[PDB]
């Protein structure tokens, strides 16, 4: 019927689902006819009003979440588009879906948690990387320590899963700056320990893009505090330089856009000079030979800077 | 090899 009644039905056959055959069989049916009845209201500007007060008060897109590993192949589809079409619903100037999310902070976690079922993990991705798009539903996620399972997420044996756990993860760091700066600046010990075991990933891919986002993160004005601090520290210059030596191509790349950084910094501590000295000439040799192949030319004229740079380096007063 |  109308939207409190689709409501309403809907929230009766997800309790039989989760209370089989004959009856099993029917609220499955009952769900999937609920699910496709509801987007075509998303498809009246009251009945859609309507719908998301329904969907608030009775719980309902709460429990659709939660129970989502019930529902059948297109109706987890379903329920992913039906949350991110209402998570957008603006009322003048607020957004009464991402007001409710805050109240209901379990809506999260669960989603979360969803990465590790296989079956619903994609589509906890797709509603989470919707949510992250609202700066206090980030800002929720990255605080929690669930945001440390991203760790484990992101080096999955199963790369399809792994991938989709690292764009959220990517996402979260990068989307909203002065958030993710104020993050990194409060967490910098554990995050960058966990960090730095990305940058050892088996997962050629995980390390790859770990290496990429690194750089991209140090490069942010907004991350400015935490790249000086990540610069000073004698075992990520020691890691970034033996990863110009990496057995693969593209690493050896990544790790010399960081590298860079290193060197570029005008104010750098003993123990970071003290290395940069002992390895002046083989820098200089190395960096005046390094993938020559590559025609980049902004390559071409960073590695020029680069030798001028470690050719230049002197000890200041003592 | 670098020397650290």
């Amino acid at each position: 019927k109308s939207p409190a009644d689709i409501v309403k039905n809907l929230k009766e056959s997800m309790a039989v689902l989760e209370k089989s055959d004959k009856k099993a069989e029917k609220a499955t049916e009952e769900v999937s006819k609920n699910l496709v009845a509801m987007k075509e209201i998303l498809y009246q500007t009251e009945a859609v009003a309507q719908l998301a007060q329904e969907l608030y008060n009775s719980g309902l897109l709460s429990t659709l979440v939660a129970d989502l590993q019930l529902i059948d192949f297109e109706g987890k589809k379903d329920v992913a588009q039906i949350f991110n079409n209402i998570l957008r619903r603006q009322i003048g100037t607020r957004t009464p879906t991402v007001e409710y999310i805050c109240t209901q902070q379990n809506i999260l976690f669960m989603l979360l948690k969803g990465y590790e079922s296989p079956e619903i993990a994609l589509n906890c991705g797709i509603m989470l990387r919707e949510c992250i798009r609202h700066e206090p539903l980030a800002k929720i996620i990255l605080w929690s320590e669930q945001f440390y399972d991203f760790f484990r997420y992101v080096e999955m044996s199963t790369f399809d899963i792994a991938s989709d756990a690292f764009a959220t993860f990517k996402d979260l760091l990068t989307r909203h700056k002065l958030l993710s700066a104020e993050f990194l600046e409060q967490h910098y010990d554990r995050f960058f320990s966990e960090y730095e075991k990305l940058l050892h990933s088996e997962n050629y891919v995980t390390k790859r893009q770990s290496l990429k986002l690194l750089g991209e993160l140090l490069l942010d004005r907004h991350n400015f505090t935490i790249m000086t601090k990540y610069i000073s520290k004698p075992e990520n210059l020691k890691l970034m330089m033996n990863l110009l030596r990496d057995k693969s191509r593209n690493i050896q790349f990544e790790a010399f856009h960081v590298f860079k950084v290193f060197v570029a910094n005008p104010n750098k501590t003993q123990p970071i000079l003290d290395i940069l000295l002992k390895n002046q000439a083989k820098l200089i040799e190395f960096l005046s030979k390094f993938q020559n192949d590559r025609e980049d030319e902004q390559f071409n004229d960073e590695k020029t800077y680069l030798v001028k740079q470690i050719r230049d380096l002197k000890r200041p007063a003592q | 090899d670098w020397e650290f």
